[PDB]
């Protein structure tokens, strides 16, 4: 039985809001975070998922051709 | 920081601040110890009698029927007539019956007049 | 809703959420070795590890139960024992 | 019994001060100190500690009337600053 | 109020309003990493004083410790759908017959499953037979009179198993 858990030294973290919080947690002071465990949480098929209005943005990014070919319909 | 969390009937004091576990006293921990070998020696022959193959039935709790003995048989002995027993009995078992009975007949007699006059709703009153 | 587990498996997840940790070295890690005496981390750190192992696995261990696992042999078999791992 | 649970719950070595004045040196009480006062209790018990419970100063009096004494001792007192008030001053 | 002691080692107190003040920021943080943040400044906190060797002012700072978590706690906290109290809180408990049972079954049945109730013959025979003298002369000679604990200690004499074992091995597998 294999799953072949794709392993460590693969993340190397890197990522824009816990490099943000390393580097003020550094000039606070304290330079001791948990690791590198939220970047499975935040990059891959992830990191740039849409914001709010982008979800109300998806309907009409195909429709509009449709809606005028039934227009000239 | 705070109102310091007062305690009520229904404001049950958390473990955390109680604040008797501060000022600990050695035979304060000596009566948790005792109370810890109390519950040691009721566990260990609940598990006694409880695991035994060659056992067929039920447990046969003696708190239990302590407790429930003391709730139905053990109500009337003891029993003194007191002032706040037979005050609340007065209370509880005369006067909301008295309430309901004038509050009965003051309808009653309303109903009683009112149609003795004839104005009432009785243009088709069937079902009495 | 019939997750597999398997013992070799949940092993090496353990250890490797342990890998992924900062302050102890990935070189020297074993399966059967204590936390306070050879690893270099103190109580606190060793209950951020329990922290973080019941937020990934999606069950808690209490304190009561928090005070004794010293090693992650225990752990594997404590998470087995909630788990019940076999066919 | 009760003596020896005063001894072991109270004299201890982190709430205990030893203080010195005269003709003799801060490093040489500290070279006697890490002789003997080095190597005390330093271990409590079962978690058995006091605090400074918060008193209730009620306020209210107290006679003794006793008709043979030549003079007689009327004290009276109110609230205190305690100790870390400019009050206190 | 514990199995093992009476006290609870004032370090494990310390302990667990950590564990308690972590989950309940957990419960007050979305985002998880202002949350990393948040956490990492109240380790921080508890580190700014860790080695203070006194013990009036560790449970003083305990006592104000306290004051600051009952007023800033959380309502609901994120306790997890297997915790008590939590979303499951044995969710499919429906299903779940305690094995003494079983063998008032009709025996057309018991001739349908006749591997698994020869083996449960296998395991009745292991469990009487180790059951008399050494489980009850190792619970009547090792402890006083006063039990005193909860543990049980092991047959390490030379073979069979420690005692209490039925109940405790023989119960269910926590999701039908």
């Amino acid at each position: 039985s294999k799953m072949e858990l794709p392993d460590y030294k693969q993340w190397k973290i890197e990522g824009t809001p816990l490099e943000t919080v390393q580097e003020k947690l550094a000039a606070r002071g304290l330079r001791d975070p948990w690791g590198r465990n939220e970047a499975w949480r935040y990059m891959g098929g992830f990191a740039n998922n849409v914001s709010f209005v982008g979800a109300l943005l998806k309907g009409f990014k195909w429709g509009f051709a449709a809606f005028v070919v039934a227009v000239g319909a | 920081s705070f109102p310091k969390y007062e305690p009520s009937r229904l404001a049950s004091l958390p473990t955390t601040l109680d604040p008797a576990e501060y000022d600990i006293s050695s035979e304060t921990r000596k009566a948790q110890a005792e109370r810890l070998a109390i519950r040691s020696r009721l566990k260990r022959e609940y598990q006694l009698q409880y695991n035994d193959p060659s056992r067929r039935g039920v447990v046969e709790d003696p708190a239990l029927i302590r407790w429930t003995c003391a709730r139905s048989a053990n109500v009337y002995p003891n029993f003194r007539p007191n002032t706040k027993t037979s005050l609340l009995g007065a209370l509880f078992g005369i006067g909301p019956l008295i309430f309901w009975y004038y509050v009965f007949k003051t309808d009653r007699d309303r109903k009683e007049k009112l149609i003795q006059e004839g104005k009432l709703d009785r243009t088709f009153n069937i079902s009495y | 809703d019939a997750p597999p587990l398997t013992l070799e498996g949940i092993k090496d997840r353990v250890l490797y959420v342990l890998k992924l940790y900062d302050k102890i070295d990935p070189e020297k890690l074993s399966v059967n070795s204590h936390f306070m005496k050879d690893l270099g981390l103190d109580s606190l750190d060793q209950v951020e590890i329990i922290m973080a192992m019941e937020d990934e696995f999606g069950f808690e261990i209490p304190d009561i139960d928090a005070e004794k696992l010293m090693c992650p042999q225990e752990i594997v078999d404590y998470i087995a024992d909630k788990k019940d791992v076999y066919e | 019994a009760d003596l020896t649970e005063y001894l072991s719950r109270h004299y201890k070595a982190p709430r205990m001060v030893l203080a010195a004045a005269g003709g003799l040196e801060h490093r040489q009480l500290l070279d006697l100190a890490q002789k003997h006062f080095s190597g005390l209790s330093g271990t409590y018990d079962e978690d058995a500690v006091p605090t400074l419970t918060p008193c209730r100063f009620t306020g209210s009096e107290i006679r003794h009337r006793e008709d043979g004494l030549p003079l007689a001792h009327v004290a009276i007192a109110v609230e205190g600053p305690g100790w870390a008030n400019p009050d206190n001053v | 109020f514990l199995p093992s002691a009476a006290y609870l080692t004032h370090q494990q107190k310390v302990l667990q309003l950590y564990k308690r003040a972590l989950r309940h920021l957990e419960s007050r943080c979305v985002h998880r990493d202002k949350y990393r943040y948040f956490a990492c400044l109240l380790r921080a906190r508890f580190d700014e004083h860790k080695n203070e060797k006194d013990m009036v002012k560790a449970t003083q700072l305990l006592r104000e410790a306290e004051k600051e978590f009952w007023h800033g706690q959380h309502p609901q906290p994120y306790i997890f759908p297997e915790s008590p109290g939590g979303t499951s809180y044995e969710r499919y408990e429906c299903y779940k017959v305690p094995e003494w049972c079983l063998d008032d079954w009709h025996p057309s049945e018991k001739a349908m499953y006749p591997d698994y109730f020869a083996k449960r013959e296998q395991w009745k025979k292991l469990r009487r037979e180790s059951w008399e003298r050494e489980v009850k002369q190792l619970q009547e000679e090792t402890p006083v009179g006063g039990p005193r604990t909860e543990a049980l200690p092991p047959a390490r004499k030379q073979g069979d198993l420690p005692p209490l074992w039925w109940h405790i091995v023989t119960r269910p597998r926590e999701r039908p």
